[PDB]
């Protein structure tokens, strides 16, 4: 499966932010989308997710064009969101927030859905969790509880937002390995962020764009090693 | 979809009751602010308590469709606010499933809104008002303000009071002819139906020659006046239109049909309480709209401000557009469909631009 | 110095904008009352325009308060939520400064007030009234006689045949008891500027009532028709058109409480700053908009106490001297206790260590 | 020479210690970083500090004198400053304007001296060029300058920056690390709290560590990277 957005475009009120920028993350391939703030980056990745409306490109899963379905065709044609903020059902239990996702799914028969959620709950040791409220959870649980709900509904790919943000430096490295074992199933993990240090370090592929445009691409070394983005958005003394 | 409906509708209807909790609440106290003004003599505190208190029933049941559109926002809001609505419909969950997922307490809300209106609230209000009106005015011939005046082209008359039971209380009379001699008068007391005719008791008509004579009292516990107004209608005329059951609005919109009498202000009535459903739909289908749009981030006190006043606009308008039917002469079923319509579209377009 | 005229700015700006916005909901509720008087024919259809232009100083005079108070509220909770309060207090600015800012604009707000409540409001309620004994169904309405009896019931408002022509009714109704004008018939001989009154070729003018169970013999009588005025009667009294200066000296109770009434509101201006710097302070959270109600109510408040005690002391029953005084006292000491109420727990907190 | 004196600090929210026997210390000409796990004392002694929350003991103490109890009006009368984290600039009025509106309080200064005064802030901070543009017109680079150049116009002794290093790019932080260091050449001490550990430890030159409410290890970068504890509780064991 391929998720290509091709030649996406967009005019906020007056000025045009977003200008030609042609994307492809592919099953199994972690990608990074990067880019100063101000430019257009979480513009391009709310495109590709859905919330926002584009003006030109295309949006295709493997020949199944979505740019003009909204966010429940996108998702049932297979792709993840994960918001910035927590998004746990607060009152319901951590055996119900999968449960409830589950049973969306056409499928799966009644004992197909218990299985899954034995499995879900085995997967992401949340097991001995199984039964307290959302509200009531940590902030360490709470993303490995968010990220079983995300795949209880057997997505294609995972459009991750922020995931870095505000953590301390040693959970990085679980939610790293949470990155690495989602990837190991053959979901196509695109992570958005303003921290360059730990992105450009889990991704394979990093797309910086700047005024709307791309201005490199590649690996962390053919990114690391460019001009452009040491000139705009790096800065000389980066490493 | 079981889960997810159930958190859903637990949500908006824990909420929608809450709202209806201190709306009810608050317009009972000012209610009490009000009546407290009238109380003297007869009228105690402790009365008037029960005339505020058993006016809640009514009072509710007007307030339903404003309770339902506020506690719709905040029960919405509450989960738009916390990132739970976009996980459902990144789950692939449509907006119209969520609609309906809202509606269904909704429409069950609704019917217990019939079912009060049309068999709770005119008894409770029926005998709050026979209460009150017994109580405030049985002394004096002309004194009350809920007593009941018919017209006859050669007499005029005034009832203080009236009971559901039969028994009635304080009328006073003038009968006037062209020619009309002082000869009696009229003031009296209670009434009980006798048969046919109402028995005026201890009259104090006031006995006259015009051009030369004294004026003398004459008392009977058997005098009758004969009814031109029966029992019942004494008891619709006296309600207030929008206090009648719809089938009782019905069998009174049809005999003043027949008689020729204009029925007009009725009519109104009977679709405000038969519309109410749908108005309620419009309004809670414009505050899902509101919540998918211009208010998907804003905190509670915006979303309750917004209510409000979106509210207000809406109880003024049926206001204007109410007893606008009979100063301009065009159907009062406009009266009623016109605002609910407006806020159904406007629902459907801003659910429509998303 | 910029700051002042920075929260001296901001502030009237959202309190004009919030008075306006009040203003026209309160004149479409008058105006759905006044409507549905007509509809039964008790009002000129075509005369509502007049009456609403007139009646417009009374609600800017009670709804300018409300509007100083939810711009302030609305403005300081703004500077609030975007940070430039933090850094006026992280500088040196008091909270007794703040508030020695936000009495400028409200001295002209209570200027406004204190203009239209003893200069404007009573020339308008006058001509209001005028206008209503100038016309008042004056000509045509007598009521296919509809029966019509007065709030008041002193007068009992009708005629034979809802006659256009109101001349030599059969019956005229128009009946006045306290001594009851009693028309065997009226002839329309009327349209006078005082009221209208009209000439009964035969008037019993029959003073006693049967309400008192009393006959008393008079005979005929012309120009018949007293003053059924009900809109009049529904809400001004010649006290709410009275001078100023007429209520100054007077020694009728109503005229003395009147004058302590009018200058009431000016007052009110100044005791809901007090109780709006205060409370203006909003977390991110909370927003600036949670308690823009609770004011609402609290306002609403103000002006039912007063209303209440106004009544008690025309009728005898609380010495003049004390007044409306002490209504404001209860909100201004509502009002210092919410301004000091952090510093006082400071300062319980020095001594604690 | 001035000092801040932050002692023995303590708060408790609904039952549960939060903060329990912290203590630090600014001087003039510092720099000072406060560093911690999100769910510690970090921010809370940092509040503590600035005034915007009631400590329950310990005393804060400015050059011997009790500022504990002193509203966030007679602590930045003694010299401490503060510079919130979000966007905290006048919008509705000009960059002039923003520093003369607080240049206005001084009461050290006359007409001739405030202006002067102004021109040099202007100057010194390389805004002269931007001088009549509104504060809602201004970059995201530019708008912090005009913020430290306000918060210096009230002349503090102590400005307590708050997550100076949040959402900007690695470019932006090159400059507010020179505007940093102008203030600690003035004279100014300045106590940085951030998540960023990487660049506050490169910054600052002592940090304090808070875990649990109580300090868990001080000292300069070098003594804090090789630290058994906070590397197992806070930077793990791959940082660096
Ligand atoms: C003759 C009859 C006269 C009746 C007069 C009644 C007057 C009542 C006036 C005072 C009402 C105060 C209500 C205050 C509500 C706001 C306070 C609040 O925060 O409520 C939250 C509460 C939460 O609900 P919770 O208990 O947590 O339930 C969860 C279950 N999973 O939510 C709640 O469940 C509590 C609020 C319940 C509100 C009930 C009142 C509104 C609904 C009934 C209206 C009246 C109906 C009258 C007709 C009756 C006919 C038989
Ligand atoms: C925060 C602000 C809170 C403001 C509260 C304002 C309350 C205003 C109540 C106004 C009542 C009113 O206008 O009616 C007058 C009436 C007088 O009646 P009374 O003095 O009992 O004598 C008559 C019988 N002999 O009634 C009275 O004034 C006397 C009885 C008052 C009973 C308590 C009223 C509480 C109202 C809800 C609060
Ligand atoms: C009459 C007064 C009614 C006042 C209603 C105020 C409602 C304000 C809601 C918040 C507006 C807002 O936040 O503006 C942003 C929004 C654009 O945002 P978005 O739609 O997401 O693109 O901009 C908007 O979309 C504003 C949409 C406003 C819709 C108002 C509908 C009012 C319906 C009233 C029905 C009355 C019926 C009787 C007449
Ligand atoms: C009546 C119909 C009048 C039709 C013409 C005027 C319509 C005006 C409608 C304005 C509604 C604006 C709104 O609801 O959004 C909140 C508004 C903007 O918020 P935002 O810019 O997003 O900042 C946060 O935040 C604001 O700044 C709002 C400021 C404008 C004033 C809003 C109304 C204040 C008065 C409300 C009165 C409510 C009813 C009170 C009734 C009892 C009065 C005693």
């Amino acid at each position: 499966a391929t998720l290509k957005a091709q030649h996406l475009a967009k005019s906020y009120k007056g000025r045009q932010v977003v200008r030609d920028v042609s994307m492809s993350i592919d099953s199994g391939q972690i990608v990074g989308l990067l880019g100063p703030n101000g430019a257009g980056k979480t513009t391009c990745f709310y495109m590709i997710v859905g919330l926002v409306q584009a003006d030109q490109g295309v949006v295709r899963i493997d020949e199944q064009n979505v740019t003009h379905l909204p966010m429940h065709g996108r998702a049932r044609a297979g792709i993840g969101y994960l918001p910035q903020e927590a998004s746990i059902f607060r009152k319901l239990s951590v055996s119900d927030n999968i449960m409830a996702i589950l049973e969306t799914r056409s499928d799966l028969d009644r004992n197909g859905r218990k299985e899954a959620l034995e499995g879900l709950l085995q997967e992401f040791h949340i097991h001995h969790i199984r039964d307290n409220l959302g509200m009531s959870l940590s902030g360490g649980e709470r993303r490995r509880v968010e990220i079983a709900r995300a795949l209880a509904s057997a997505p294609k790919f995972i459009l991750l937002d922020e995931p870095f943000a505000g953590v301390d430096p040693i959970s990085v490295g679980d939610i790293k390995q949470i990155i690495h074992h989602l990837k190991a199933k053959g979901i196509g993990i695109l992570i958005t962020d303003h921290n360059v240090r730990e992105t450009l370090d889990i991704c394979e592929t990093a797309y910086i764009v700047n005024d709307g445009q791309l201005i490199a691409e590649g690996d962390a070394e053919s990114i690391l090693a460019n001009d452009l983005v040491k000139e705009v958005y790096l800065g000389h003394e980066f490493r | 979809m079981v889960k997810l409906d159930r958190y859903i509708g637990v949500t908006v209807f824990v909420a929608i009751l809450a709202v209806l909790g201190v709306i009810l609440g608050l317009a009972l106290l000012f209610a009490f602010i009000d009546e407290l003004n009238d109380i003297s003599a007869s009228y105690g505190i402790g009365d008037a308590l029960r005339f505020i208190f058993l006016t809640a029933p009514r009072r509710a049941y007007d307030m339903l469709p404003m309770a339902a559109l506020i506690g719709c926002l905040v029960g919405l809001g509450t989960l738009a606010s916390n990132s739970e609505l976009t996980i459902m419909r990144a789950a692939g969950v449509s907006l119209s499933r969520i609609v309906w997922a809202v509606m269904k307490p909704m429409l069950v809300l609704m019917l217990a809104g019939i079912l009060v209106g049309e068999y709770v609230a005119p008894w409770t209000e029926n005998i709050a008002q026979s209460g009150r009106a017994l109580a405030q005015g049985g002394g004096d011939s002309q004194s009350s303000k809920r007593g009941l005046w018919h017209r006859q082209g050669r007499e005029y008359i005034h009832i203080n009071a009236v009971q559901p039971n039969g028994v009635l209380y304080g009328v006073t009379r003038y009968r006037f002819d062209e020619q009309r001699g002082l000869e009696s008068a009229s003031f009296a007391k209670r009434a009980r139906f006798e048969t046919d005719h109402w028995q005026l008791e201890e009259v104090t008509t006031t006995l006259l020659h015009p051009r030369e004579k004294r004026s003398e009292v004459v008392k009977l516990p058997t005098e009758r006046w004969d009814a031109q107004l029966s029992p019942q209608l004494l008891n619709t005329v006296v309600m207030e239109p929008e206090a009648l059951s719809i089938s009782g609005l019905w069998q009174y919109i049809h005999y003043l049909a027949d008689q020729g009498l204009n029925n007009n202000r009725y009519w109104l009535a009977f679709w405000t309480k038969v519309l109410q459903p749908l108005v309620t739909a419009a309004l809670v289908l414009m505050a899902i709209s509101f919540i998918f749009g211009p208010l998907r981030s804003v905190t509670l006190g915006q979303r309750i401000f917004t209510g409000v006043l979106v509210g207000f606009v809406f109880r003024i308008a049926q206001d204007l557009l109410g007893p606008s039917s009979l100063v301009f002469d065009f159907p009062p079923l406009l009266a009623v469909v016109i605002p609910a319509s407006i806020c159904a579209l406007a629902g459907v377009w801003l659910l429509r631009r998303a | 110095m910029i700051v002042f005229r920075y929260l001296s700015r901001e502030v009237l700006v959202t309190m004009s904008a919030v008075s306006a916005v009040l203003l026209v909901i309160i004149m479409s509720g008058r105006f759905i009352k006044y409507l549905a008087q007509a509809a039964q024919g008790l009002l000129d259809p075509g005369s509502l325009f007049l009456i609403m232009a007139f009646r417009i100083p009374g609600f800017l005079q009670l709804i300018l308060p409300l509007g100083l108070f939810l711009g302030i509220l609305l403005a300081y909770g703004r500077l609030y939520l975007e940070s430039e309060m933090t850094v006026l207090s992280a500088t040196g600015m008091s909270q007794k400064r703040l508030l020695g800012y936000t009495m400028a604009p409200a001295l002209l707000v209570a200027i406004l007030v204190a203009w239209l409540s003893l200069f404007l409001a009573p020339q308008g309620i006058n001509q209001f009234a005028l206008l209503l004994n100038k016309q008042d169904t004056l000509t045509e309405f007598d009521t296919p006689g509809r029966f019509q009896a007065m709030r008041d019931g002193t007068r009992v408002t009708y005629t034979e045949e809802l006659s256009k022509d109101r001349g030599e009714l059969a019956g005229i109704f128009i009946s006045q008891k306290d001594s009851i004008l009693v028309a065997e018939k009226g002839t329309q001989n009327i349209q006078a500027d005082g009221s209208r009154y009209l000439i009964l070729h035969n008037g019993y003018r029959y003073d006693g009532n049967p309400g008192q169970a009393n006959y008393r013999a008079i005979q005929y009588d012309t120009y018949g028709v007293m003053l059924p005025k009900p809109e009049a009667s529904s809400e001004v009294s010649e006290r709410d058109a009275v001078p100023t200066a007429d209520l100054f000296g007077s020694d009728n109770p109503r005229y003395q409480a009147e004058l302590q009434w009018r200058l009431s509101t000016p007052l009110l201006v100044f005791v809901v700053t007090l109780l709006a710097v205060p409370l203006s302070r909003v977390n991110p959270r909370q927003g600036r908009f949670l308690k823009l109600l609770p004011a609402i109510l609290l306002y609403m408040g103000y002006l039912a106490l007063l209303i209440a005690v106004r009544g008690q002391l025309d009728k005898g029953k609380i010495p003049m001297a004390i007044g409306l005084w002490w209504v404001h006292g209860l909100f201004l000491a509502i009002g210092l206790l919410l301004f000091y109420w952090e510093p006082l727990r400071l300062k319980l907190a020095s001594s604690r260590a």
